[PDB]
């Protein structure tokens, strides 16, 4: 962050059909992916045509890796000649606040971090077209951070079905029923997602984990006594049916067990790979919400004050 | 007397409550939209089926 | 009578939600709590086997 | 000027012993619902964190402090409590004194996160509320000290008390109610890791069954590599079906839930200027946030 901040400028080409000029003025608060932090760019650099890969149109699941290679930025004010935006990885403004309009079906609460998702949901698929410049604009959907980790988990688990010759479409949040639009996924980026999983999957298994696996008979006995332990298993976990069959037991005795702590080493390696993995698939939750005149609910279709999240 | 009105005939089960008809209601078994629908892309047809 | 005239049946067939849930068959607070204070013994004719 | 200051109003009816403890608590970390000019003290107190019915435990206090907003109290008037929030008010001023409630000393250039008072108390009589202040201890210790207390709880179902930072002893044991206050964090560890270490073990049916130290590395390296050979190195391809792919999503969300909890991000870094580098217990430390 500078003392004034850093504001990029996206210049507009001169050939403009006047209805497309009013279409840009409705893009007052959106999220824009910049490839660089160059000070002056073009709308052709921003739009979906340069946002494609070489010869291949990316799908929805493959579009996530294209996001984290680039720089999310937010349009501040639409001028007649250019569009002024502020990056997010760079310190955002002089004041520390940006307005963000919700192109999202779900309302927002205070303090919740915002990650951002491609246009995925049915019905609300809205892409602004600049037909004088023959451009297409696909703008991402800002969403709360546990919701974005659900949607990535729904898409990635869908692609693993495609490698194996029901059902997983329906989500829920605030009681709202909502499914998502997807037809195919390219076999390329799914392997890039899956290899990012299983390397982080393996790196949690350490010597203390087998000691933790001996507590599987304890939890299935403890879920009888407290309903809070019944809030774990949910009947859809493996570990409820895994405890019904396997009775594991501990290895003994560990090499150099006097000097070292095996249960401690398994947890810290778990916190750096598996608990990290919510960051590794999608992009980071850079932004949370701090309303100043206190509005507990930011409604769908309205702006919101915006402050960085560490 | 005047223009002669035309009745319709819709097949219905026998064992419905007559009490559904003693108040104003639909001939359809479910209340239609779109006044009843809220603010969502699906709600108007979602009330229906 | 509802908000508008409607004859709304409330059966005990309707009462699945408060009964069929397993929270009725709980002891723990009663026996563990009533036996805080000592109580003298009556005739142990029904209690003993 | 242009410095932002939240103003917390105290309801009247303070007894002379009660104002003396509030006079003493000058540099401490205090959470609040929303950034606002004027605000009651009822949203500050520990009673405001409840869900029932239930006083919130260590797990809920970690969840609350993401949604709550950290602020450090400035000078304390008898009229009002003036505190500045960390995330917006400090970006113009730059320097805020901060007193440790931690027994661990502070070196220069350290990142400091906030920990709920699980390591181990102010209550007001006349105003009928309690105050709990979090512990500003350094962030590399913060991933350690939390994980040590989790490791004790697994033993409930060598010494874990040894923590030597910058030439000082620490005693985690010091007892009774600390263990049961932390019980909910322990169960979400074991349920996350064992559900992790079944699904990976179901998708790869022979991780443990594979040969030791040389075939496993050869299985590791091809999986570790970047080349296009990815999916044929992984997958194993009436009767009931194991709902594995749904159990993927429920585990990823629960793992994704705990990522925000146990990050313990460096909210505060301390830059000692015109003084000693070591800041000890009960000493005001200057605070500079990220620019």
């Amino acid at each position: 962050m500078l003392a004034d901040g850093f504001e990029t400028d996206i210049a507009i080409p001169s050939g403009i059909s006047r209805p497309d000029a009013a279409a840009l003025q409705r893009c007052e608060g959106r999220v824009v992916f910049l490839p660089t932090i160059r000070r002056q760019l073009t709308l052709a650099d921003v739009a979906h045509e340069s946002f494609v890969s070489g010869g291949v149109s990316p799908d929805t699941l493959g579009l996530l890796l294209a996001y984290r290679r680039r720089f999310p930025a937010v349009i501040t004010r639409v001028l007649p000649t250019r569009i002024v935006a502020c990056p997010l990885d760079v310190g955002l403004t002089h004041a520390g606040t940006v307005n963000l309009r919700n192109t999202s079906p779900v309302d927002l609460c205070n303090g919740d971090p915002i990650s951002l998702v491609p246009p995925v949901f049915e019905g609300q698929a809205t892409d602004v077209r600049l037909d004088s410049l023959d451009l297409t604009l696909r703008f991402p959907v800002p969403l709360p951070s546990p919701l974005a980790r659900e949607i990535v988990a729904r898409l990635v688990a869908r692609g693993i079905r495609d490698l194996n010759p029901p059902d997983l479409n329906v989500l829920y949040y605030n009681g709202s029923r909502l499914s998502l639009l997807a037809d195919v996924q390219q076999l390329g980026p799914v392997n890039a997602e899956l290899r990012s999983l299983v390397l982080n999957m393996v790196y949690s298994i350490t010597e203390g984990t087998t000691i933790i696996l001996t507590l599987i008979p304890r939890l299935f006995a403890l879920s009888a006594q407290d309903g809070y332990v019944n809030a774990l298993l949910q009947m859809q976990s493996v570990t409820r049916e895994a405890a019904q069959l396997i009775h594991p037991e501990a290895p003994a005795l560990m090499q150099d067990g006097e000097r070292r702590l095996p249960l401690y080493e398994a947890l810290v390696a778990w916190l750096t790979h598996a608990g990290q993995l919510g960051d590794t698939l999608a992009l980071a939750p850079v932004v949370r919400v701090c309303t100043f005149d206190g509005a507990a609910v930011v409604r769908s279709g309205d702006m919101a004050p915006v402050i960085r999240y560490p | 007397h005047g223009q002669d009105a035309v009745c319709e005939f819709i097949a219905t089960p026998v064992s419905t409550d007559v009490n559904y008809f003693r108040r104003p209601c639909n001939p359809r078994g479910r209340a239609a939209g779109g006044v009843y629908a809220g603010d969502k892309e699906g709600d108007v047809t979602a009330l229906m089926y | 009578w509802g908000k508008d005239r409607q004859v709304l049946r409330l059966s005990l067939e309707h009462a699945i939600g408060t009964v069929c849930h397993p929270s009725l068959m709980n002891v723990d607070a009663a026996v563990g709590g009533l036996n805080r204070d000592p109580v003298e013994a009556a005739n142990p004719y029904g209690a003993y086997v």
